[PDB]
């Protein structure tokens, strides 16, 4: 915030400053701000950013995101919603292909609208969620009753116009309940899919190996040996076992909850070996975020 | 719900759509559509219905509670044809008499409630009782499922029915299977009968029918993701174990009528079984799969004996 | 490229304390006694505090005045507006005014009552008023019907053939498990400006004692045989109305004055008008109505929850701690806990893997059933005894 | 796309030659649709496959530019035929081209007698034949109830 307010001591209410007025409320971190033209090229440099935000800024932006996607950088974006107002009466999928499908985001509709100033995209609002949520615990957690502090949304919007639009794609309205107030609601991806619904377990994956994928580059021109073979097995294990025992992935006897395998034949076998390659491979149970409740009632 | 209704529309003063849908919240709850037209032979919109009703992917029952023949058969033939596709409808009919309309002659979905219902509101005025029975299959799919003939289930908010139906006549009327609007003394108005139109051993029942009208829905909306993948063998038993996965669900909460053995399904997707090599060239696919449902139980005979 | 050493401070949390049960709160939602909305529901403290705002009298107003002068715990007013004059205007344009959907926008938007009482039933009597006793009642059952958990209160014609061929009616199940009424209307104490005896319905009385009970003894017990406080007598007895006996119409609720006590009340049987399902004995209907209010009072707390077997276990213990202190408070059947209460949630014992990437969250909820002893079978024996 | 084309519009235009409309479903949108090449005979639709046998080729015939001119000898025969059946095996197991006993997916033979008989050696000649089953998109998926 400090750098921020040398930077602007100056109140503006274009929704970058709301922003970081918001994002700063909640403790805020290192956090960047580049223009619509120059997405993909911090990122190609930075190798940190984990967030997308939309300032209301879409045309180019969906096509930067989908192009770095169209690389495959391991990142979650996150949309806006639509302005205001759906009517609800008809139209149900037409506020939806506007925005580029993937397993990489989500909307948020109601415009959160900051009763102290201008309304606020709530892409800027739910990663204030987000922001008291891996400080709270983690990725795995879904942001999704982590109630924001003054921001109104513009609309109290539904249960049913909400229920009706909670498939399909990645709506997930804002909601101001009781007892929580003004409240993130709804984890989903843009695909309806069993692979991915349910953001956290989508950023889980998208969390779980960027670690990896750079720890082990220190590690390459190494003599591709089984004794070798057998001690990579040996730390990663560990460490998903910290990670299972944490609660993160889901699964009792946790060679059961993961696998892992690595070999000669079993995987990377001869001449890919003789090509250099080694490929290993690991598969795993992770949770799934409880989203619905029903509950029996027996007299016996 | 009926305030959003009110919203959107009006109750105007002469006129009985608007009593005759605000029953259907009273019966049983679940949201519904409606599709407004002036003209009974405007065959303009009439032609450009079905064509409506496909975009939408949920629709599945169908009816009119427009008072008058002339309006409700030219409705009834106008989307006939869209029955006989296996998309998935079951409309509902009623009857101007005492035998059925001829508008839709024999099909699998259709079923017909003879005697019309009356209301009062300020002399009572009839009212065709397709209405008000869509919502009771509202209710009997909420706690009972789909397997369950409604029957039992008691008309919510009525005074009398038009003509008073006794059971010598009841025996004419349960063949050429129509079904029938009864009254008790001490329970008062209830549906009764749950027969369909066409009287083979295949379907003569309501739950049979719309148990499979309900099974196959699921499962070709969840295969449509899955249309251009290749045709090895990896694929085959990922999908025979996503079919086998959906029947033992639904045969352990009591619905296909089979003993403690495992025989209510045989699906098989093999290649030396159901298929053979000529028609992968042509690409395709064959799912065998088969169920076995139950029955609703009317005619309890008891045949006391001495021993 | 330095750090300092982090002391990393956090903190914990307590809390469950949510307890409110607001089922048994009554709500008056009779028009203005002649500057309150028109539609919203108001908290009473006393008659003391609320009769005396907008008069003592009227017709809501005594019925005000009867209500903790009976012993009421504490009431709810939704004043309707200033009444027409002419009671047989007043009492159709009511249902016009029932046939608002602006009715359950401020009821479904309520939850804070479960008790929907209007006394104002009598001016039926002054006046065909049996299909406005009929679907007048029509709407409360569906009004309650599409409530969550809200109960009609009604009150016979006290007239026979008006109630019989009334209770000669077709009625679906739900509505029949949700709603009530008394025959015997009273003569209060009340003085109707006059030395005459206000007759009022039951129902303020009725309304008193019944959170009172649900207040001192929990709801379980019973409703009946309490006597009524500022009440000369029930206007008709049951041996002047011989009919309404014949059981062939749904069931009342009976009201009588005794002789070496009070006017007792003598009648709790739902409306269901039948044997085996336990929902008459209206207690039953309303015991478990508060539970289900009690345990949607934990289940939104568990609302974004993971899917894990661990996780289910966290709300396993609260439910066998919560209603084992109930069951041993004597709420429920069974001299163990394991014929009490019963849960059955588990991996494929409620759920699968679709409903775990459904994230469904699914609990089997079991309970046995008390039963109140309202009839004596006496049997004698003299046993000879040489 | 701008145009809704339809359901059947799809149908006459899918015998002959092969149109494969762009077409746009509800959830997942904008999808191109239909997989097919232009004639219609049982060895060559489906363009999956063509380009299953268009790569397939393509990687051997730049790796054996090193090994012309070699002796054409018995200890060549077992080198080759056991240095493409090492890469079928590894797209076997990778679900390229489907068969149980993978004996009967694909087959590799090179040999004196069996090809490349004892004059046409004399010319220098050294010919081969492998042939191999791939797979083939589910285009059409019928299922069929029954009660049993």
């Amino acid at each position: 915030w400090a750098e921020f307010t040398v930077e602007y001591p100056t109140p503006l209410e274009d929704a970058f400053y709301t922003s970081l007025s918001l994002w700063f409320m909640h403790g805020g971190g290192k956090c960047y701000l580049v223009n619509e033209a120059n997405i993909a090229d911090a990122v190609a440099q930075y190798d940190d950013i984990t967030l997308i935000v939309a300032a209301g800024t879409d045309t180019t932006t969906y096509t930067a995101f989908t192009t770095v996607v169209g690389q495959g950088y391991r990142i979650f974006g996150l949309f806006d919603g639509p302005k205001e107002k759906i009517a609800g009466t008809a139209k149900p999928d037409e506020v939806m292909e506007e925005y580029p499908t993937s397993p990489f985001g989500a909307v948020f509709y109601p415009w959160g609208t900051l009763a102290s100033g201008a309304a606020v995209p709530p892409s800027a609002i739910a990663a204030a969620s987000i922001t008291q949520t891996d400080r709270t615990r983690g990725v795995w957690k879904a942001p999704a009753n982590q109630a924001v502090n003054g921001v109104t949304p513009a609309f109290a919007v539904s249960d049913d116009f909400q229920g009706k639009y909670n498939q399909g794609k990645a709506l997930n309205m804002i909601r101001t309940f009781s007892g929580q107030g003004t409240v993130v609601w709804g984890a989903r991806t843009l695909e309806d899919s069993d692979n991915w619904r349910y953001i956290p377990v989508r950023r889980l994956f998208n969390a779980v190996e960027r670690d990896i994928q750079k720890s082990l580059n220190k590690l390459v021109f190494e003599p591709n040996s089984q004794p070798t073979w057998q001690r990579v097995k040996a730390a990663v294990d560990s460490y998903l076992h910290s990670l299972w025992q944490q609660g993160a992935l889901a699964g009792n006897t946790p060679a059961d909850a993961w696998f892992v395998q690595v070999g000669k034949d079993l995987t990377m076998t001869q001449e890919e070996i003789n090509q250099g390659k080694m490929i290993i491979k690991i598969g795993l149970a992770a949770v799934r975020p409880a989203e619905f409740i029903i509950l029996q009632f027996s007299q016996d | 719900s009926w305030l959003d209704y009110t919203i959107l529309f009006d109750s105007n003063v002469p006129p009985t759509a608007s009593v005759a849908l605000r029953l259907y919240f009273q019966n049983g709850g679940g949201p519904c559509y409606l599709y407004p037209l002036e003209k009974a032979d405007d065959n303009g919109p009439l032609a450009a219905l079905p064509d409506l009703i496909d975009e939408v992917g949920e629709i599945t029952l169908l009816a009119s509670p427009d008072p008058d023949e002339t309006y409700r058969t030219a409705v009834y033939g106008a989307l006939a044809a869209s029955l006989d596709q296996h998309k998935g409808y079951f409309l509902l009919a009623d009857s101007v008499n005492g035998d059925a309309p001829s508008a839709v002659g024999g099909s699998a979905q259709v079923a017909v409630y003879y005697p019309n219902v009356e209301v009062p509101h300020t002399a009572p005025l009839s009212l065709p009782p397709s209405a008000l029975i869509a919502g009771v299959y509202g209710k009997t799919d909420g706690e009972r499922g789909v397997w369950k003939a409604p029957a039992n289930v008691v008309l919510n908010g009525v005074s009398d029915v038009s003509v008073r139906v006794t059971n010598e006549q009841q025996a004419e009327l349960n063949p050429k299977g129509i079904n029938v609007i009864r009254h008790f003394s001490d329970r008062g108005l209830v549906v009764w009968g749950s027969r369909t139109q066409k009287d083979d051993d295949d379907w003569r029942y309501i739950p049979v029918r719309r148990l499979f009208d309900a099974a196959e829905r699921d499962i070709k909306k969840a295969l449509q993701p899955m249309v251009f993948e290749p045709n090895s063998q990896l694929t085959w038993k990922r999908v025979q174990t996503a079919i086998d996965n959906y029947l033992y669900r639904l045969w352990q909460q009591g619905a296909l009528a089979g003993n403690k053995a495992e025989e209510a399904y045989f699906v098989r997707v093999g290649k030396g079984i159901t298929m053979t090599q000529d028609e992968i060239n042509q690409g395709k696919m064959i799912i065998q799969v088969g169920m076995a449902a139950v029955r609703p139980a009317e005619f309890i005979i008891l045949k006391f004996t001495q021993d | 490229t330095m750090v300092l050493p982090g002391v990393s401070y956090n903190e914990t949390l307590l809390t469950q304390a949510s307890n409110d049960d607001p089922v048994t709160m009554p709500l008056f939602i009779g028009y203005t006694p002649p500057p309150v909305t028109v539609m919203q529901p108001v908290s009473v403290g006393s008659l003391t505090q609320a009769n005396s705002l907008f008069g003592q009298r009227g017709t809501l107003a005594y019925s005000l005045r009867h209500f903790f002068e009976n012993g009421g715990l504490q009431c709810y007013v939704l004043p309707l507006g200033p009444g027409k004059g002419e009671p047989a205007a007043r009492l159709q344009e009511l249902i016009a005014a029932l046939q608002t959907p602006q009715m359950l926008e401020t009821l479904l938007a309520d939850d804070k009552t479960g008790l929907v009482l209007v006394p104002e039933l009598s001016e039926l009597n002054e006046v065909d008023a049996d299909a406005l006793w009929y679907q007048g009642w029509q709407v409360l059952l569906t009004l309650c019907r599409q409530a969550p958990q809200r109960f009609a209160l009604l009150e016979l014609p006290e007239d026979p053939a008006s109630a019989v061929t009334l209770t000669q009616q077709s009625f679906s199940a739900d509505q029949c498990q949700r709603g009530a009424a008394w025959w015997p209307r009273l003569e209060t104490s009340y003085q109707d400006e006059s030395s005459a005896p206000v007759v009022l319905s039951p129902l303020p009385a009725v309304a008193a004692a019944i959170q009172r009970s649900a207040h001192d003894n929990g709801v379980w017990k019973a409703p009946a045989n309490i006597a009524l406080a500022k009440t000369r007598r029930p206007t008709q007895s049951i041996l002047t109305s011989q009919a309404l006996l014949d059981n062939q119409g749904v069931s009342c609720n009976l009201i009588r004055s005794f002789v070496g006590k009070g006017v007792r009340l003598w009648g709790c049987r739902t409306l269901l008008n039948e044997e085996n399902t336990a929902w008459r004995y209206i207690q039953i209907r309303l015991l478990v109505s508060s539970v289900e209010h009690y345990l949607s009072k934990l289940a939104r707390a568990y609302l974004f929850e993971p899917n894990t077997a661990p996780t289910w276990m966290k709300l396993k213990g609260q439910v066998w701690t919560w209603l084992r202190q109930q069951w041993l408070a004597g709420a429920f059947f069974g001299t163990v806990e394991d014929e009490a209460f019963s849960l059955s949630i588990g991996l494929d014992e409620t759920m699968t893997e679709d409903d775990i990437r459904h994230g469904k969250m699914i609990l089997q909820v079991r309970l046995a059933l008390l039963a109140p002893a309202e009839f004596i079978a006496i049997s004698l024996t003299l046993d000879l005894r040489d």
